[PDB]
């Protein structure tokens, strides 16, 4: 388009809410920055007692 | 003749008997409770 | 039975074949109430005060007219254009006359709450507010298209003859009333 | 959910649906045998009009269980949610 | 909550096209809000950790920037615009519980 | 069937753990053992559509594509539930079969996009204005509306109606009147329930007396919320303005706001007149605004009885001595021809043919 367009317009709200939840939730954190995959971080807290 | 509900807090008697959400009169509150049942149970004291 | 109200055409529309080529050209410099601009589009425009109606002409051999308050009269003005186009010197005829279309309107005098219409006639009753205040409704005996308001008047389109205006009137008066 | 489907002889529950409610799901302080239903769930065949088909939720276990209390509650999709505590 | 994500932000703080330059976007600051869940009709309240637990929901709160960007001109900010939400540790600083 | 008896008691049954079919007229073991699948193959499980499995999706046109990705973002950046995106791109995908559809500028494909998703918004009663809608595409309005029109008449499909409370649930959460905020003086907080409780009533009132049938909802509704927002406390609030008020509210007010606040007003002064305190005070437009709630306390009884006096498009209600009155009968065509110098009077002379010659050479 000739006229010009604002940013506004693509603002994405889902990628950081699921790149962060899932992220929590399975335990894996895989990161191309630091060619780092780790696992088991995160655990269910358990309530025996 | 429809089923009454009991809301989270206010406790104040809730009905639905439609497909409607499910949201407390009252307060904004969107959580409910079955009423005790109208039978009887038996049970053995040991 | 009536309101005593009888709905009131307001325009119809009428075309003929002329039977003969015609010169968009010709017609536009040798006629008064000719308009002709071909840079937006090829046809020539046609007015007269008696009938008060607007007609176009097409040198493929066409005329339509419109503004007429009844259809006979839309044949008048249509056979007056074919008059003045027949002494511009083209060997037109009034070939194959029709009627397309004519619009009434009415009034009911009492105040219509549209949100019970819309509600028990969503089917077909279309309505919404926010872009047009009127509401539509089409129905199908025979096929026409309604437009309705809050003050009570009426607006029927689609007909070919007034008895189909009387008809869808009279069907929508009880359904108006309740 | 449909309500618990009654016996035409003896007027009342087939055995299966002993513990439901008017409204198909359980009573809170009844108790529960094994393979009675909690929750008389059926879903439509789409995967004229579109059969449904049974899939109740069955309990299972070796021994009887009591009924504590039965919540409900929708998410924000309006999917309707209902959890049971069940007692030994 | 408190450092990292203001330096994150300050180091990334500006952005451009290289297809047809002198449009640029900054950003100024940002922040992490309170917790609180979506309501079906776009309004929201705040919540207690507990409700999440029976809801299976997840406790969260919305993370906010104000933007600076051209488009014509530059005189176009927004300070408010909502870019995604943070789950909150229970009993930090944000957490409704302290 | 059971075939050692021929009856039909069979039922379905279970022992310890194993899974039969019994006549259980005669105790009679007819289909027994099954086959299923394990727990290791669970997590190897894996899904194709069964469109990718039938060869489709290969068709996608990359303008195809473009549109629902289009479907998708303008999804996704309103934080709405999956199943808006999913419903709003199938109802997507069935409009693009029509060939007068495919064929369209892309503008058309934009509004179309728009009006999708809104038709899926209001399917789940969910309220959204079509302005916001508007905001977020390249198109204009009015072509938004023609090509709304065009594709609800093509398809029939149902409209449910924009339910008024919910709107003013959406719209009423949006001001900043309720927090200490710098910028604004502490002086105008309040509690947002009696806020909302106060203008749903007068919301309500509005509907019932006429005021909102074929009109804009949105500036009645700001007024309201002023009216509302000023009877909380009259004290100072009576020397505030509308226009003050969306300066402090950050909100943009329709040019009708103030007609509608004064229809509503002159509703107001016809209501006050009914109750005994209020009409031998003698209030007027201004200082009414300290006995709304009294109003709205005994709304039901007074409204009925002064309808007795309805509302309607005050334009008309100039008290209209004659209502479509009756044309004379004009019905007459002529036998052939009524006149012959009207042709005559309608062609030019050839003066005026050369003067129409040289007119634009
Ligand atoms: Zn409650
Ligand atoms: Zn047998």
């Amino acid at each position: 388009r000739a006229a010009q367009f604002d940013v506004v317009k693509h603002m994405r709200q889902d990628q950081i809410t699921n790149g962060m939840v899932n992220a929590i939730s399975t335990g894996n954190w895989s990161l191309k920055r630091f060619k780092m995959d780790r696992q088991g971080v995160t655990q269910v807290l358990s309530r025996l007692s | 003749q429809p089923m009454i509900y009991i809301c989270g807090e206010c406790h104040t008697e809730n009905e639905i008997k439609s497909r409607d959400p499910i949201r407390c009169r009252e307060c904004g509150y969107r959580i409910m409770y079955k009423k005790r049942t109208k039978r009887l149970v038996v049970f053995d004291a040991r | 039975g009536p309101s005593g109200i009888v709905p009131q055409l307001q325009n119809i529309v009428s075309t003929v074949n002329l039977g003969c080529k015609l010169d968009l050209k010709t017609i536009a410099l040798r006629a008064r109430n000719a308009e002709y601009n071909p840079k937006r589009f090829a046809a020539v425009i046609m007015r007269i005060r008696e009938p008060r109606t607007t007609a176009l002409i097409f040198s493929s051999g066409k005329m339509v007219c419109t503004g007429a308050k009844s259809e006979e009269q839309s044949r008048l003005a249509a056979r007056k254009y074919a008059r003045v186009v027949q002494k511009l010197g083209f060997p037109a005829k009034f070939l194959d006359f029709k009627i397309q279309n004519m619009v009434g309107s009415c009034d009911v005098k009492f105040p219509i709450r549209l949100e019970g219409l819309v509600l028990t006639h969503q089917q077909f009753s279309s309505y919404e507010p926010e872009l047009f205040p009127g509401l539509i409704y089409r129905m199908i005996k025979p096929r026409i298209v309604l437009l309705i308001f809050v003050s009570g008047k009426v607006v029927l389109t689609g007909a070919k003859v007034r008895a189909e205006i009387y008809e869808a009137f009279e069907n929508i008066y009880p359904i108006l009333k309740g | 959910v449909m309500g618990p489907m009654l016996d035409a002889a003896t007027r009342k529950p087939i055995w299966r649906h002993e513990i439901l409610d008017a409204d198909g799901i359980c009573s809170p302080g009844e108790k529960v045998e094994n393979k009675q239903v909690l929750v008389n769930k059926s879903m439509p065949t789409v995967t004229q009009q579109p059969q449904y088909k049974d899939v109740p939720i069955t309990y299972k276990g070796a021994t009887d269980s009591y009924i504590e209390k039965v919540m409900i509650s929708s998410n924000a999709e309006d999917a309707f949610l209902i959890k049971m505590l069940l007692r030994q | 909550i408190n450092v990292e994500i203001k330096k994150i932000m300050k180091a990334n703080e500006k952005v451009t096209s290289d297809a047809d330059p002198m449009w640029y976007l900054k950003y100024l600051n940002i922040y992490v809000g309170l917790p609180d869940v979506e309501e079906s009709f776009n309004v929201t309240r705040p919540v207690s950790p507990h409700e999440c637990r029976l809801r299976d929901m997840t406790y969260s709160a919305p993370i906010t920037v104000d933007i600076e960007y051209t488009r014509g001109s530059q005189r176009i900010i927004r300070n408010a615009l909502p870019i995604g939400r943070m789950p909150i540790m229970l009993r930090s600083s944000n957490c409704v519980l302290t | 069937r059971c075939p050692d008896c021929g009856s039909t008691e069979l039922v379905e049954d279970s022992h310890y753990s194993q899974s039969q079919l019994v006549c259980s007229d005669c105790g009679c073991v007819v289909t027994e053992g099954v086959l299923t699948t394990t727990f290791s193959d669970e997590g190897n499980l894996r899904e194709v559509t069964y469109s990718r499995s039938t060869g489709e999706n290969e068709q996608v046109s990359r303008s195809q594509q473009r549109g629902l990705r289009r479907v998708r973002d303008l999804c996704r950046v309103l934080q709405l539930p999956p199943t808006f995106e999913d419903t709003a791109v199938a109802y997507y995908q069935q409009a693009y079969r029509h060939s007068g559809i495919r064929a369209a500028r892309l503008q058309k494909k934009e509004v179309l996009v728009g009006c999708c998703v809104l038709i899926t918004c209001r399917q789940h009663n969910w309220p959204l204005t079509m302005g916001a809608i508007c905001t977020l595409l390249y198109a204009d309005l009015d072509v938004f509306s023609s090509t709304y029109m065009q594709i609800v008449k093509l398809l029939g499909l149902d409209v449910p109606s924009l339910c008024l409370a919910e709107l003013v649930k959406t719209y009423c959460s949006s001001f900043k009147l309720f927090q200490a905020s710098p910028s604004v003086p502490a002086k105008y907080v309040e509690d947002k329930e009696k806020m909302l409780s106060r203008t749903m009533q007068l919301v309500e009132l509005a509907n019932e007396t006429w005021l909102v049938t074929g009109r804009h909802p949105l500036p009645v509704i700001t007024a309201a919320t002023f009216l509302a927002w000023q009877s909380l406390q009259p004290a100072d609030r009576l020397s505030c303005s509308l226009a003050r008020f969306c300066k402090l509210a950050n909100v943009d007010l329709p040019y009708p706001a103030s007609s509608r606040l004064q229809e509503l007003l002159a509703v107001l002064l016809r209501m006050a007149e009914q109750l005994a305190w209020l009409r031998v005070l003698r209030l007027d437009k201004r200082s009414v605004v300290k006995h709304i709630g009294d109003l709205l306390q005994h709304r039901q009884s007074l409204v009925r009885s002064a309808f007795r006096d309805l509302l309607l498009p005050p334009c008309m209600l100039k008290s209209p001595k004659r209502i479509c009155p009756v044309p004379p009968v004009s019905t007459v065509t002529g036998d052939e021809n009524i006149s012959d110098s009207e042709i005559e009077q309608y062609l030019r002379t050839p003066q005026e043919v050369r003067d129409f010659q040289r007119a634009q050479a």
